RNA sequence: GCAGUCAAGCGGCGACAUUGCUAUCAUACCGAAGCAGAAUUCGGUAAGCGUCUACUGAU
RNA sequence: AGAACUGGCGAUGCGGGAUGAACCGAACGUAGAGUUAAGGUGCCGGAAUACACGCUCAUCAGAACAAAAGGUGUUAGUUCAUCUAGACAGCCGGACGGUGGCCAUGGAAGUCGGAAUCCGCUAAGGAGUGUGUAACAACUCACCGGCCGAAUGAACUA
């Protein structure tokens, strides 16, 4: 319960800090990616939370609130709006598959590998799977899909993190 | 039937302290007598003044302002049982505070199995707002429009037998 | 026979088909089952063993609250 | 607590028809617009609200298994001696017992090897059908058998 | 039994655990065992069969 | 066993506990008229299948002892926390870096063994709660992000 407090001062004193206070429209990716992201610079710094405490905490300010409500990720940066804009347009990572987020992969008919035998590989959802008496043995994808991928390393999710909503703190 | 007892006590006068104490409280009993004897077992509990020092002044009937206007009074009653006593705290909506004792007595006798001997009342208050009945089965009751049948209904009759062999709908 | 002749055969062929399924459900019915059994000489010893196993459960992890 | 109320077709006495299923079921509907049904119980008590809750469940299953329908299929292998199976449903030469087994829409499931198929309807005698297939010595020492493979439905 | 970390209550006691020697035998629908198979024991169920009053023949 | 005290039987009817010395009322001329006590009011049994509250389905409920416990049985309350900053559950996702945290083993990368659990960061995380690995890996448990819309989670008491 006192951990929605931590998060309610920090952005209460965070948000006069930072030149400018913005908003990234992400929601599901890996935590190293997370981290690669915030420690990539210093002079901003990366806040997240529950949406209704950041509404909660976002009047402290005039028109605050607007955008507050399109967070939960919300960026802290005293960068100019350009550098951050085109790092977040040019970085780009290939993440692990995400449930309806297209290559042709497709199951061997035959024995089952680590990757599905695309790579030319290490012999190891409802398919009618087989034990062949110690051994494992088409089947195609294009939610089970993702886990499917996932089982097998597929990292086709090109996350790309973007920027919906600008806001000055100190003139809105 | 119960009722609604008003008495006092001024247990007597020693020599320069005439009136002491004004030891008012309300008791609820069918008769006087009963009203009186619940009221010398409570004063021989809450304080060590005995019946032999008291002196009953006066005993006055405290009706209901309002005997037709339904109200979900707060009841606060302590009684005891095979273990230790233990307070108590329950809602009834009802009238008036002479049938709301009385079910809060017919429902201690029946999930509690206690008796008169084994209640007393603390206090009892109305509900002056909603939302503020704990109880969620008295607060049922407070719903918009609250419209609900009656299934099954019983009946009888003087005759031993019937032709007819009538249906429970109502 | 061999030093590992049924660990070798479920390597190989695995369990049923609906092994993992049937021992989850039977689990699941655990609860139900010691509920319907501690109402049902032998209720003495049921009931000596529900208590030993919550006492022991209780002091156990009394014992390891205090890490927090 | 002392609950009051809780909560094409058509909604009459406990006999019940959709479309066709039917079945026979303490309790009230109301035919409002034909395609929202209101389950209503009165004074009832812990066990009227367990009965309340499996009636809407079942009209939901009976709703689907007509519009959509359900296929529990199945499957079967074999180590040594075949399984031998015939469609009046029967198994045979199953570890060598000569002891003959019967069971009472089923039919074979092409391009799946041993796969069995059982469609239906109504999700009770699918299910009834397939529990009963799947009814008919260490116990993991024989992985051969009739088991369900999954419980999709017929309009996959 | 001796002394005790022993401790829900509780007027200095206290069920609970741990530390020292001194209503089936087979007849089984059912599950467990490190039950590859036979065999095996265990919890399973059933007492079924195994192992001067009264009439036994009567008017 | 010895023994201080008060009541009935002793010598004591009759009503009732269907059944009786240890119980309750009541002690007594034969009678006519009405009201009670114990004890009763569905029938054997003369009397209301009376009124209101809920309680309980016992696989033999209910009409002097094993009584300390068990029930994810039921009917109602006390205490501690969460709670519209969005109750629990149900789902999707995060669940990370030094790291293969220190020691031998053929191997032990968290889950065959011995002991600390250092610590960056975040909304969030144990050098790990288990399934699982020959040795990896994967899921995941407490811990967190999104949908959901309010009262809920835990121990006791009658």
């Amino acid at each position: 319960r006192e951990n929605k407090e931590r998060i309610f001062d920090e952005v209460r004193e965070a948000l006069d800090t930072y030149r400018y206070v913005w908003v990234l429209h992400l929601d599901d990716v890996r935590t190293p990616v997370l981290q690669e992201i915030r420690t990539s610079w210093a002079g901003s710094k990366l806040i997240m939370g529950k949406r209704k405490v950041l509404q909660k905490a976002l009047e402290y300010k005039e028109n605050l609130y607007q955008l507050s409500k399109l967070c939960t990720g919300l960026l802290f940066t005293d960068e100019d709006v350009n550098t951050v804009k085109e790092y977040f347009k040019s970085y780009v990572r290939s993440d692990y598959s995400r449930p309806n987020t297209p290559l042709t992969f497709t199951i061997p008919e035959g024995i089952v590998y680590s990757r599905g035998g695309q790579i030319p590989d290490v012999p190891m959802f409802e398919i009618p799977t087989k034990i062949k008496a110690g051994k494992i043995t088409p089947y195609l994808v294009c939610v089970r899909q993702a886990l499917i991928l996932k089982q097998f390393g597929i990292a086709a999710s090109e996350f790309k993190v973007k920027v919906s909503a600008y806001y000055d703190n100190d003139s809105s | 039937h119960f009722k609604e007892y008003q008495v006092i006590g001024r247990r007597l006068p020693t020599e320069s302290v005439p009136e002491p104490k004004l030891f008012r409280m309300r008791i609820f009993a069918s008769n006087e007598v009963i009203a009186k004897s619940r009221y010398w077992y409570f004063l021989q509990k809450l304080h060590k003044v005995k019946k032999a020092s008291g002196e009953i002044v006066s005993i006055n009937q405290i009706n209901e302002a309002h005997p037709t206007k339904v109200k979900n009074f707060g009841v606060w009653v302590r009684y005891d049982s095979r273990s230790g006593t233990h307070n108590m705290y329950k809602e009834i909506r009802d009238v008036s505070r002479v049938a709301a004792v009385e079910t809060l007595y017919q429902d201690m006798a029946a999930r509690h199995r206690a008796r008169f001997r084994s209640i007393h009342i603390l206090k009892v208050a109305e509900i002056e707002k909603t939302a503020d009945v704990k109880r969620q089965y008295v607060k049922q009751f407070l719903t918009k429009d609250l419209k609900f049948p009656l299934p099954h209904r019983v009946q009888k009759s003087t005759k031993t037998f019937s032709y007819k062999r009538p249906s429970t709908f109502y | 026979p061999q030093n590992d002749y049924i660990e070798r055969h479920i390597k190989q062929h695995g369990k049923r088909l609906d092994h993992e399924e049937r021992k989850r459900k039977r689990e699941a019915r655990e609860s139900h089952k010691i509920s319907e059994r501690a109402q049902k000489w032998k209720g003495k010893q049921f009931a000596k063993k529900r208590y030993a196993e919550k006492v022991s459960m209780r002091k156990k992890i009394k014992a390891h609250e205090q890490s927090k | 607590m002392k609950y009051i109320q809780t909560e094409t077709v058509s909604i009459k006495s406990r006999i019940v028809k959709v479309v066709t299923l039917t079945k026979n079921l303490d309790v009230t509907f109301t035919k409002v617009n034909n395609q929202l049904i209101k389950v209503a119980v009165h004074n009832g008590g812990r066990k009227h609200v367990a009965a309340l809750r499996t009636v809407k469940s079942l009209v939901d299953n009976m709703i689907t298994g007509v519009t959509k329908g359900y296929k529990y299929k199945m499957r079967y292998v074999y180590a040594h001696f075949p399984i031998n199976v015939n469609i009046f449903i029967e198994v045979r030469n199953f570890l060598g017992d000569k002891k003959i087994r019967n069971v009472p829409t089923i039919e074979f499931s092409t391009n799946v090897k041993d796969e069995i198929v059982l469609s239906g309807n109504s999700v009770e005698d699918v299910s009834q059908n397939a529990a009963d297939l799947q009814q008919i010595k260490d116990i993991r020492k024989f992985l051969d058998g009739i088991y369900v493979s999954h419980k999709g439905f017929i309009t996959e």
